DNA sequence: GTCGAGTCTAGAGGAGCC
DNA sequence: CGGGCTCCTCTAGACTCGAC
């Protein structure tokens, strides 16, 4: 039979899947290690637990090539990324001949020969490039001009739109507005994903062998620098010897880490970001010398960092994820465009209709100006109410023709007294002083009348609004934030924040508003999220009453994304590809609309913009998924395959968990589930309801994704008052006493948890840290020998964190080699921390599956293998769940339907729900090969 | 029963107590609007003329009869729907045979109550192909929505619910929540080709639309609202006793008026700025006019309970440095600005509201 | 007969070819009006009201019923002077009891034939006695100005005075139509028999300040026909060519495009349109046409429909800005920049 | 030649993702 | 000792600059 187990009873992977990834013979784990393990799950209570089988797997999978897993994965990534490297090489190794004196004022591609000679070419034609793109975003978002470095000449491109001059050109871009490029080929980038995104080929929808390196994601890998320590890093320059070998992703801070010579230069008129085409018409010589030096310097940092990058990250599937996750691809297509639209129109109406209410509010407030009224308001009392001078330095045809020429004659003669009034016009002279800061000036060309200028998040709204705490009203403290007044000083019954006597009002003490932060934050607005259980309590209540204040923070709530995302999501690079450019299966499909236009966004990645080398994506990997209540926040729903073409991707299961219990049973005693939290992680499957994270949202009724933040937060350091504070933010039901007794629970460890610990500290506290599996190491800003014991908790998270990286790396490795051997016509879309889309064709999807989950399988494997262990237990190997679907979503099943689009995805685009398959569906519907 | 005193007294409304009541005002059997009401009515019937009509490229006005002739003896018409259905066929050459496109009316219906009530209303038969009648329906619903709740201080409540006919046929109906009650206001209907083929019996050669490169006979999808009960839900809905309308629906948007001697010269500039004013579209008060003199609180709520929006003062200083008193209602607040800016204020303030 | 052709096929009016007749225009009993006659006859109560009741402080608008009930079983209305004068009382209180003040509404009028409605524009004038005929010269001289300052050949609105079988004065107004004269305007010295008829005694509530002294006022009735002034206009107007007075115009100026790329001259077309239609300006899309015709088509179509001025987009529009601009009095071409059309239509209109 | 209104910037607090 | 990111709005402070 296929059915197999280990000595701890844990079920382990199938034999014909087993005898195919490790291979027959091995060594055996032992005795005293299996005694220890048996101690150690009986003081925990584990080792009497029966566990019920899981169906056994039986597949062909597909040829390894080396003599084990390892060899495998370098052999696949050496063949994936042996001519980018060889390209690096040539670019590491070149002439470049002094820039041109003169540069060229033409449309196209110009190729500078020897002594400044132009010659127009059509496109660069070389292997290896250094790139940098300028564009003009007065104008919009098509490129300007860029300039392209290669070891024999100099390239320089210039726009239609910067040549010639025209009355209006297309908002909407198209690949022939874009700067043409492309047997692989390698291009450098100090943010190479920018200038990925202006190339004219890399918007097809069939992909492309052309690939990108970035400079500042290097940076990072080799001497980056956390938030935290960017922040202490700009503070210092205005332990600390990790100051020396560390830099911010600013190109001239690079520069000055890696070359240090003179000082890189910058236009301090900024007629790009600041000016308009007419300027840069005029200054085009100083423009384009001023991308040339920035080409310069990102050739001389690449030149500098490659082979430090290649010492602390040797393990080539590093570097081809790397090259994979550069390259992303999102699908759109019309409906976008009214996405952007709807979510736009919902965020004004809701906008004006929060507006109403406070503007009606200070309206009648300024009625409180007369008599002096104000001095008796607690909440409008300590206001301004100043008021400025205003500063000064029958009838017959013809008896009527002459009324009305008199008539208008004194009106023009009065309207020439001009001369005597301040040419600067006065902004409310009679209002009084806190009405005119919220009404816009006339010259405001977005002006509207009321004081339109007013929002929950200003400091005069609570007051408007009159808002109470408790009885009281909310007042507001510059060093204490938010709080609110207990009368009756009289120089305290009641118990809160404290009386804080730095505030000193007659007749009150000060009481600050709870935070769900701790006593040492301070709230700076009460209409934040965390006060609606507040409002709806019946603790914090408006002075008018009724639903006002509920309906206010609901709106808050609902339109408070967008406000911060609108910005980033409108802003987004479309290129519609034309009929031309479509493959002739999308024409071919039902589905095809004549009249729709179909494009792509290229998501501008960062491949390392983190210590521990996460992706950063300032909208994409920040988007928000379909909530009822949130306005656009189907965001990553409009990512749209085209007809003839489904979304394949999965998420790892509880992956940091599993990698942290894997690294702890390695470390104790050489055997999957020898320690009691590798016993537990193993113990569960998320179709059952009965992983940690299910298992700790119903020990404490807190929602998953909640539990998710509990338990990795306990992983990471969070001590009891961290856990207290939020049960009892997620869980409002609980008290303080009960919080602290699920705390003591939870936190009850000679522990669970042990091994782990001292394994990531012993990985954190070597000389050079390095990841257990890619052996990437840390950057040189973290190690030791640089910030001794300092910053420990992002150094103990980091090796967790990296390792997931490196599951994202090999999983794109895996998953490369599998399509391009099989003949799967398909393609990497994106891929966010732990998940990874890939756009395959409707024929394919079924194959698509199966290789996810082989790819699952391997990365899982060689997990296990890298740690010592030479088993993997059935449970992890492979996805829960794959989806299968048109549209991007957390799960196929939602309808995405939000206050923008309240019809769902159905109705109001069209879009049929998606299908989640596990293992042995795929493999019913695919026969189990992956061959056509 | 301070909002009906005050609307009495405005001249919003016509009659007395009796002839004013709830019943009387919901039903059409009222005597006529005042004139102040006459106007607010015509803002709001210009406000729904410009959004359904104006800024549409495929809805065009359409005439429907006020009687229905023949089959012996006629009748009044109690819906706009079955005139614009009459004109379908003609105003298909209009498009040239594309659709969507729609027919837009406001004019009064007779709803029997015999006592016969007269009710302003405005239509919109709007011609769409079956494939995206849902859509189109949703979108007006929407549309209509937000329309109402523009001009009013609590958008709230303005509220919508979902209905089905006798046959099944889907629907929505709008609401005003009225202190004593939720009354209807509009009522979209998504009929089907039904009334078209009766209306049209024979080929239906005549009745295709244009949907793309497909020739189809269209859903017709019918909006029908209530502009008086509209306007009395905004007047309910506005109420120190303002009536703080809305500056598009206000009937008339400035009261001018005059202070202290020389009287003569004063009068020439409060006249030429009232032709100014009424030569710019702005509809003005003549308070100078008056010779019974009152004091100015009295006036400044008069014209508060009038709705309207500023009080613009010509006084002896107004000659000798051009400033004239502005006050609000919203603020209540006295600015003194100069009486060459006085017309574009104005402009800008009705423009940007 | 060509006419009623033109504007039966340019959806002046509506109903067949055959349903149309002058007996049916002139007698109300006629299918109805077409969008665009529907948009000229807006055009004519909008001047009627700018010129009657917006520029005068004693004039305000009446609200009456299209049906008066009570014995007299219920009644269409026939005329709009009985609703007025029902709110004389009141409407005295809006000016103090000051004197003279007025009541204006237009509205439908039913007249039996069959059922005739006419739109009608009625004002009634509340003046002592004393001033009557001084008054009544007035608001003749006033609306027959009115009825010529939009007119080509203001020879065609003659004027004329009759006395009725009462005795008391009042003016006709006519418009000379090709087959000859067809009453359009007709004013009356009515004088207070009606106010008393229908306030029967307490004349102390019909009392109105002459000044110093409480006078008894006397009505003047003002009532023209909207629907006949139409037809009059469209007749005055009528290559076949409608020179609509601009500020009756039904649709003012014509957007098309005239090649391609389709996308970026729609694009400017609609924002165009939108600018357009922003300032308060009537566009006629004919952009959207899926096959553009003949120019020479193009424009006679326009010509037929009163529009002002014709706009053609084109590919030079993308590069320079500069538009075709036709001119539908004196059929001569143009290209001015794409931003200062506004402008132009906006100062034109002013002008005309 | 003084001074009160634009303009830029840094900091605090809040809010999306994994 | 949760960690790693990302961006936004609002407010106070310093600097600048045109007009009286
Ligand atoms: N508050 C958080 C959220 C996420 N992560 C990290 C740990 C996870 O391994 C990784 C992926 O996040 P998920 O939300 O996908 O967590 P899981 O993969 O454990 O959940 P699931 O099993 O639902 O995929 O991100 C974290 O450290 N802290
Ligand atoms: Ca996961």
């Amino acid at each position: 039979g296929q059915l197999r187990h280990n000595p701890l009873d844990i079920q382990m992977l199938s034999r014909g899947l087993h005898e195919q990834i490790f291979g027959q013979g091995g060594e055996m784990p032992g005795e005293a290690a299996v005694r220890r393990s048996v101690e150690h799950l009986q003081k925990h209570g584990l080792w009497g637990q029966p566990a019920v089988p899981l169906p056994d797997v039986e597949l062909r999978l597909p040829p390894l090539y080396g003599d084990n897993l390892d060899q495998h994965f370098r052999l696949l990534a050496q063949k994936q990324s042996l001519p980018y490297l060889e390209a690096a090489n040539l670019l590491l190794q070149a002439q470049l001949p002094p820039k041109p004196p003169a540069w060229a004022w033409a449309e196209g591609w110009t190729r500078y020969g020897p002594e400044g000679e132009a010659v127009p070419v059509a496109i660069p034609e070389e292997r290896a490039l250094v790139f940098d793109v300028e564009v003009c975003l007065a104008e919009g978002t098509c490129p300007t001009l860029a300039v392209a470095i290669s070891p024999s000449a100099w390239y320089s491109w210039c726009s239609q739109r910067l040549v010639e001059e025209r009355y209006s050109w297309t908002s909407q871009l198209s690949p022939a507005d874009l700067i043409p490029l492309e047997q692989e080929q390698l291009v450098v980038g100090h943010n190479v994903s920018f200038d990925r995104a202006h190339i004219r080929e890399q918007y097809l929808i069939q992909g492309s062998r052309m690939r990108f390196l970035d400079t500042m994601s290097m940076h990072m890998a080799i001497s980056g620098l956390s938030s935290f320590q960017r922040s202490l890093w700009i503070a210092a320059k205005q332990s600390w010897d990790w100051l020396d070998i560390s830099s911010v992703n600013s190109l001239a801070e690079v520069h000055r880490l890696y070359v240090g010579g003179p000082p890189l230069e910058k236009e301090p008129r900024e007629l790009f970001v600041k000016g308009t085409m007419k300027d840069i018409r005029e200054n085009f010589q100083d423009l384009m010398q001023y991308c040339a030096q920035d080409v310069w310097a990102t050739h001389e940092v690449f030149q500098q960092q490659l082979p430090l990058f290649l010492e602390r990250c040797p393990h080539p599937v590093t570097l081809a994820g790397m090259l994979e996750m550069g390259v992303s691809y999102l699908p759109v297509n019309q409906n976008w465009e009214r996405y952007l639209a709807e979510a736009q129109g919902t965020y004004e109406e809701l906008q004006r209709e929060m507006k109403k209410s406070l503007m009606d509010l200070a309206n009648d407030a300024c009625q409180l100006l007369s008599g002096e009224r104000y001095k008796e308001d607690p909440w409008l009392w300590d206001l301004e109410w100043d008021l400025q001078e205003f500063k000064q330095k029958p009838c017959s045809e013809e008896e009527e023709f002459q009324q009305d020429v008199m008539a208008r004659a004194c009106l023009q003669k009065l309207k020439g007294t001009t001369e005597l009034l301040p040419k600067r016009p006065q902004h409310l002279p009679g209002h009084p002083g806190w009405y005119r800061k919220l009404c816009p000036r006339l010259d405001d060309p977005a002006w509207t009348p009321g004081p339109s200028l007013l929002s929950l998040q200003m400091r005069v709204t609570p007051k408007l609004m009159a808002l109470t705490w408790d009885g009281f009203p909310l007042h507001y403290s510059e060093r204490h934030g938010w709080g609110y007044l207990v009368p009756g000083r009289r120089d305290s019954y009641h118990h809160g924040n404290g009386p804080y006597n730095d505030v000193d009002i007659p007749g009150c003490w000060f009481f600050k508003l709870p935070h769900k932060d701790g006593n040492s934050c301070n709230v700076g607005s009460p209409f934040a999220k965390d006060f609606l259980p507040k409002m709806e309590d019946g603790t914090l209540q408006a002075g008018p009453g009724g639903a006002s204040g509920p309906r206010a923070l609901e709106i808050n709530k609902m339109i408070s994304f967008w406000r911060n995302a609108h910005k980033r999501i409108s802003s987004q690079m479309v290129v519609w590809l034309p009929r031309s450019a479509l493959p002739r299966a999308v024409i071919r499909h039902p589905d095809y609309d004549e009249e729709g236009l179909y494009g792509a966004i290229l998501p501008q990645v960062v491949t390392a913009g983190t210590i521990t080398r996460r992706a950063v994506e300032p909208t994409w990997l920040t988007a928000s998924n379909a909530r009822p209540d949130r306005v656009g926040s189907e965001l990553k729903a409009m990512v749209q395959a085209p007809p003839g073409y489904t979304l394949v991707g999965a998420d790892v299961d509880s992956q940091e968990l599993w990698i942290a219990a894997v690294l702890g049973d390695a470390h104790f005693a050489g055997m999957h589930g020898c320690t009691a939290f590798g016993w537990m992680t193993l113990q569960g499957r998320k179709s059952r309801g009965t992983d940690l994270h299910s298992k700790t949202a119903t020990t404490v009724g807190i929602s998953r994704e909640h539990a998710k933040i509990f338990n990795y937060g306990r992983i990471y350091g969070a001590g009891q008052p961290f856990a207290e504070r939020l049960l009892m933010q997620f869980n409002h039901r609980l008290t303080q006493q009960e919080a602290a007794e699920k705390a003591q629970q939870m936190y009850a460890a000679g522990g669970t948890e042990s091994e782990m610990f001292n394994k990531l500290e012993s990985i954190a506290t070597s000389d050079i840290p390095r990841t257990p599996v890619l052996g990437c190491c840390i950057s040189r800003a973290l190690e030791p020998s640089a910030v001794q014991e300092e910053f420990m908790t992002s150094r103990v998270n980091w090796v967790v964190q990296s390792s997931a990286v490196d599951y994202l790396h090999l999983m794109l490795v895996a998953m490369k080699w599998l399509f391009e051997e099989f003949a799967i016509d398909g393609r990497f879309c994106i891929s966010i921390h732990d998940e990874v889309r890939y756009l395959v064709r409707e024929e394919d999807r079924y194959r698509a599956a199966l290789a996810l989950q082989i790819t699952n399988l391997l990365t899982r494997c060689m997990f296990a293998y890298k740690l010592g262990l030479n088993d993997l237990p059935q449970s992890v190997a492979f996805f829960s769940a794959v989806d299968i679907d048109r549209c991007l979503r957390k799960e196929v099943t939602m309808d995405c339907k939000t206050p923008s689009n309240p019809t769902g995805m159905e109705r109001r685009y069209g879009i049929p729900q998606g299908e989640a398959l596990d293992i042995y569906q795929i493999i019913e519907l695919t026969k189990g090969s992956l061959e056509k | 029963e301070a909002l009906l005193e005050i609307c009495q007294r405005r001249h919003f409304l016509s009659g007395s107590k009796q002839q004013l009541s709830r019943d009387s005002l919901l039903s059409g059997c009222h005597p006529g609007f005042g004139p102040l009401g006459v106007e607010l009515r015509k803002n709001l019937a210009a406000e729904w003329w410009t959004s359904v009509v104006v800024f549409r490229e495929q809805v065009f006005p359409v005439d429907a009869l006020h009687h229905k002739p023949g089959p012996t003896s006629g009748k009044l018409r109690e819906n706009l729907l079955h005139g614009a259905l009459e004109h379908y066929v003609n105003c298909l050459d209009l498009v040239n045979k594309r659709l969507p496109y729609g027919l837009a009316q406001i004019g009064v219906c007779f709803h029997p109550v015999k006592s016969i009530g007269e009710k302003t209303e405005a239509s919109l038969v709007w011609f769409t192909p079956p494939r995206t009648s849902n859509q189109w329906l949703d979108f007006w619903l929407r549309h209509r929505l937000q329309w109402w709740r523009k001009f009013a201080m609590s958008p709230s409540n303005f509220s919508s619910s979902d209905c089905q006919d006798e046959e099944g046929r889907k629907g929505n109906k709008l609401y005003y929540n009225f202190p004593w009650g939720k009354e209807l206001i509009e009522t979209l209907w998504n009929l089907g080709d039904h009334e078209l083929l009766h209306m049209y019996p024979g080929n239906v050669s005549k009745l295709h639309g244009r949907d793309g490169r497909k020739n189809v006979v269209p859903c017709v999808l019918s909006v029908n609202g209530d502009l008086d009960r509209g306007m009395l839900a905004y007047l309910y809905d506005s109420f120190r006793k303002v009536l703080k309308l809305h500056p598009c629906l206000a009937p008339i948007k400035v009261a001018l008026d005059v202070g202290r001697g020389p009287t003569l010269e004063l009068r020439q500039v409060c006249q030429g700025l009232f032709n100014e004013l009424l030569e710019n579209g702005i509809s003005v008060w003549p308070g100078y006019l008056e010779t019974m003199q009152s004091s100015l609180e009295q006036l400044y709520s008069k014209y508060d309970e009038m709705s309207i929006l500023f009080t613009v003062l010509v006084t002896e200083t107004t000659l000798e440095n051009g400033l004239i008193h502005l006050r609000s209602r919203d603020t209540t607040m006295k600015e003194m600005m100069h009486i060459s800016k006085l017309k574009d204020f104005l402009i800008k303030y009705i423009s940007s509201a």
